[PDB]
């Protein structure tokens, strides 16, 4: 009932934006497959 | 049918994304929750998924493998819903967790860009966007979620 | 994110 459709070819960009940051962060994973901070 | 990136659609709206590789779909979990798949007259079946790992593939195993390297940024290639791919790049920081640290990319997309590929600097997806935590401020920061071949 | 950390 849901159906997939091509969106592009999977490939770096030398131009691409750049951003974000990079936290170091204390998490747990449920068997749920929730990650949570500690 | 072709490698690439494709968008999950219900039949419509789009709830998420995937990579086709090898003749295999990979989305996560929480996109179709392991039911079948069309691809115009044909259909996909799930042949293996985790809920822990929120990870799911169909018509054979999991055989994206690549791994991010610890040091090196990333790309992101969201495909977010109504909008054109897109490559975003980042220095991942990680999730520190008891079996071990997880590359994670504070980057913020809708709900059905989970799944979108996250790559290395030779183009291998190493894990999939989507599955993450809210921070204080709200931000959120995705792990960079890679199955098993 | 937004269905929560989904």
């Amino acid at each position: 009932d849901m159906y997939i459709e091509r969106a592009g070819d999977i490939t770096w960009e030398k131009d691409a934006e750049v951003t974000g940051n990079s936290p170091r962060l204390d998490v747990a994973l449920d068997e749920s497959g929730d990650f949570s901070l500690v | 049918t072709t490698d690439g990136v494709y968008r999950v659609m219900t039949r419509s709206t789009q709830v998420g994304v995937g990579v086709m590789q090898e003749g295999v779909f990979h989305t996560m979990w929480h996109v179709t929750k392991g039911a079948a798949l069309r691809s115009g007259e044909g259909r996909l079946d799930p042949y293996w998924g985790d809920v822990k790992q929120d990870l799911v593939s169909y018509c054979g195993p999991w055989k994206l493998d690549a791994a991010w390297d610890g040091l090196s940024e990333v790309q992101l290639l969201a495909v977010p819903p109504g909008e054109r791919a897109k490559n975003i790049q980042t220095l991942p920081g990680i999730f520190k967790t008891k079996d071990g640290d997880i590359g994670a990319v504070a980057l913020d997309y809708p709900a059905g860009t989970s799944g979108s590929p996250i790559l290395d600097k030779c183009g291998r997806v190493i894990g999939l966007y989507g599955n993450g935590v809210v921070i204080k401020n709200g931000s959120y920061v995705s792990a960079i979620t890679q199955g098993k071949r | 994110k937004g269905x929560x950390k989904k």
